[PDB]
DNA sequence: AAGT
RNA sequence: AGGA
DNA sequence: ACTTTTTCCGG
């Protein structure tokens, strides 16, 4: 139950929630500190290469 | 055992799950530097590319729809209707 | 100059070393504090 | 006559120093009145 | 005389009561905003603490010091530290105040805004003098010490506006009112039995004409005439909280006009 | 715990007005209502600042070092 | 808790200042969240595939 | 202020509204190991062990303690301690990774045993921010 | 609070 | 020991 | 005669 059906995971973040009437229905406000910690692995491709190096 | 094309009985339409797994699969391949089957008219996101590939039914994938007994119906993303 | 540790109640400066006994001179009380850094701290007025 | 262990004393009790202490005494004892 | 008219009702060291006529509400409000948060003042913004033996913590006192109002008269001839070329501060961009206090007295020793001394060169301009409005000439009470309690620290006051910190607030409360007899129908009075009875009349009712019910609603009517009152904290003098505000706003509009010309 | 300089709501310098308030009460024998108003604190935000102040500092001073 | 398929929904990230996860007010009900100190979780997909699952 | 949220006057927060102090007392002691094999409150470096924290040991003085003025932050070492073996293993107490602030009071005392007893207070102010409950 |  |  | 569940998250 605790290690297989359920699991503690990576690429997960949690904080206090607050309402924003200027956000869209489908968007979630992510604080910089959390965006700066959470990381997506993008593959270097001819489409991204240029942007990707700038972020690197 | 494999059901022949002339004897297929599943939807002529594509499931929500089929479409979501095709776009995921093509996006993963397009992103893994796979050959793209359409003019990327300024396109740079592998999902948007995959969506465009599907739009022109130019995705070389085949859905193997399995039945509870094990028997299955092979349907092409070309033949599957995308009303959704 | 130099006041390593100040006593906690009488506030008399001690300046003792490691192996010079943790106790005050006149009164017992092993309490003893640390006397603020000479490397001075600055704060914004907000 | 003979020593038989140590009893934890409750603050402000008959056996505690603070019971027999004035505002000035307490402040001196670094204890909140 | 010209465009928008002013008629000052009451004046003092701390308060200007006036009436702004032949003006747009948007103009009188943009003016209200500016006086609250866009006029530059000068206040302590860096407190290098040397010795603190007080009952209060270093930063508690720090925050307090910034709230002490400093003379910001000839503030216009002090550069914003950012714009100055020195690493950190100089006489061109900052006023340096020192504060030393000690409980010599067997009684409680009080630490006042008067106990601040300017160590920097003032270049002969009116700035950095702690505002003492106090009757006994003491000014703000920063602290209190017993005996061996010493307070040693150095402070650097800089330009800044209230938009950056409320310490650079040149004005306290700004009283703003219009149409004391709701003749504009800009409000819907909540009541139990009578709107007119239950709601107290404004003092400004005297300076405007009562509605006189036997007349239709003047929809054509616009809001002009704004019964205002500006309060100075001490830094800049009342009149200047107004004048400086008027100017500050003009300068903002001019910057737009100017930045427009760059394109 | 020591008189707040400037009222939280509007900003009127209030750190000076303390001892004077404590005097208009003790020495001048006035009530709190008239004392605040002598000190020229008219808006309730300013009034509450002094009225509701608990000058804890004085108890902390009773401790030795 | 998560007794709903709607207690876990996919959103567009919007990087913003201040430490709270901001969220549109209409999405309040499905999650059952109030802003009285309620906290929330955020999981980040790592594949271009697990992403499609969320978005689609 | 919708759904149990609330709008706070920023102008007020600055004037001192809802600001609070916060203290945290980190504590440690020198442990004696039978044959008088004690631990030591000192500022360690390399010296065979190399099992030390990543935080700047540099805020420490020779007694293995910060002074009561120093602004601490990451996992900066608050108490430097070492234990030898049959040599300087690290036994250093760093500031809670999550935390940051200014050292307030450092107390050097004696344990009932006669061991070096240390308590370190770290102060911080907390200004009313956006997710803050009231 | 139920149920082998 | 405590939050929703 | 005899057993097992009960919402989700600093020391
Ligand atoms: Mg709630
Ligand atoms: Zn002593
Ligand atoms: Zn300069
Ligand atoms: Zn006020």
């Amino acid at each position: 139950r605790g290690n297989l059906m359920g699991k503690r995971v990576d690429f997960s973040a949690r904080t206090v929630i607050s309402g924003d009437p200027n956000l869209e229905l489908d968007q979630v406000g992510v604080p910089k500190s959390i965006a700066k910690t959470l990381t997506y692995p993008e593959v270097v491709t001819p489409y991204n290469i240029d942007r990707l190096t700038q972020l690197v | 055992k494999a059901i022949p094309k002339d004897q297929r009985a599943t939807t002529p339409y594509m499931t929500k799950y089929e479409r979501a797994r095709i776009l995921g699969t093509r996006a993963l391949q397009i992103s893994m530097n796979a050959p793209v089957f359409v003019d990327l008219e300024g396109e740079t996101d592998p999902l948007r590319i995959a969506m465009k590939e599907l739009a022109e039914k130019k995705i070389p994938l085949v859905i193997r729809r399995y039945l509870p007994d094990g028997s299955f119906e092979d349907w092409s993303v070309e033949e599957l209707i995308v009303d959704l | 100059a130099t006041l390593k540790y100040i006593c906690a109640e009488c506030s008399s400066k001690l300046s003792l070393s490691r192996t010079d006994a943790v106790r005050c001179k006149d009164c017992g009380h092993r309490i003893l504090l640390k006397a603020r850094t000479k490397r001075l701290v600055q704060f914004e007025a907000r | 006559k003979v020593f038989i262990g140590r009893l934890p004393i409750m603050l402000r009790s008959k056996n505690c120093y603070l019971s027999e202490a004035t505002e000035s005494d307490l402040y001196k004892l670094k204890e909140c009145p | 005389e010209e465009g928008p008219q002013v008629k000052i009702r009451e004046a003092s060291k701390d308060n200007v009561d006036f009436i702004l006529s032949n003006v747009d509400l948007a103009m009188a409000n943009s003016l209200r905003r500016v006086m609250i948060a866009e006029i530059p003042t000068l206040a302590i913004d860096s407190v290098e603490v040397e010795t603190n033996t007080t009952v209060l913590a270093d930063e508690f006192i720090a925050h307090r010091l910034g709230l002490i109002p400093l003379q910001s008269m000839d503030i216009e001839q002090l550069e914003y530290s950012r714009d100055c070329f020195c690493e950190d501060h100089c006489d061109k961009c900052s006023v340096v105040l020192t504060l030393q206090a000690f409980g010599e007295s067997e009684s409680t020793t009080n630490v006042y805004s008067k106990d601040l001394v300017i160590v920097s060169n003032l270049m002969g301009r009116n700035i950095g003098h702690p505002i003492i409005q106090d009757k006994e000439g003491n000014g703000v009470l920063i602290c209190k010490l017993r005996k061996g309690q010493e307070l040693k620290l150095t402070c650097v006051a800089k330009k800044g506006i209230a938009k950056e910190h409320a310490k650079w607030g040149p004005a306290a409360a700004i009283e703003f009112e219009y149409d004391p007899w709701n003749k504009l129908k800009h409000t819907d009075y909540w009541y139990e039995q009578d709107s007119a009875k239950e709601w107290p009349q404004s003092k400004n009712c005297e300076y405007e004409d009562p509605p006189n019910e036997g007349d239709p609603f003047d929809y054509k009517a616009q809001a002009d005439t704004f019964y205002m009152n500006v309060e100075s904290v001490g830094s800049i003098p009342v009149d200047q909280v107004v004048v400086r505000g008027i100017d500050t706003l003009q300068k903002k509009v001019a910057s737009i006009l100017l930045a427009l010309t760059q394109m | 715990m020591i008189v707040p300089v400037r009222c939280f709501s509007c900003g009127k310098v209030v750190g000076d007005k303390w001892e004077s308030y404590l005097n208009l009460l003790q020495e001048d024998e006035l009530d709190e209502g008239t004392a605040l108003s002598r000190l020229g604190l008219k808006r309730y935000c300013c009034r509450r600042m002094i009225l509701t102040h608990v000058d804890l500092i004085e108890k902390f001073l009773r401790y030795n070092p | 808790p998560s007794l709903h398929k709607m207690s876990m929904m996919a959103h567009r990230v919007k990087v913003i200042p201040y430490s709270t996860f901001r969220l549109n007010l209409s999405v309040t009900s499905p999650y059952n969240a109030d802003f009285d100190g309620d906290e929330m979780n955020l999981h980040v997909p790592q594949s271009e595939e697990t992403r499609a699952e969320l978005s689609q | 202020n919708q759904e149990d949220s609330m709008i706070m006057n920023q102008s007020s927060i600055d004037r001192g509204l809802f600001r609070s102090l916060f203290f945290r007392s980190y504590m440690d002691q020198e442990k004696k190991y039978g044959m008088s094999i004690t631990e030591t409150f000192e500022k360690p470096q390399r010296t065979n062990t190399l099992r030390m924290k990543h935080g700047t040991y540099d805020k420490l003085d020779d007694d293995g303690l910060i002074a009561p003025g120093v602004r601490v932050s990451g996992e900066d070492v608050i108490i430097g301690k070492t234990t030898p073996i049959s040599s300087k293993r690290d036994a250093s107490t760093p500031l809670r990774s999550t935390e940051n602030g200014i050292v307030d009071q450092v107390l050097v005392t004696t344990n009932q045993d006669g061991l070096k007893f240390v308590k370190v207070r770290v102060r911080t102010t907390k200004i009313p921010q956006i997710g803050d409950k009231f």
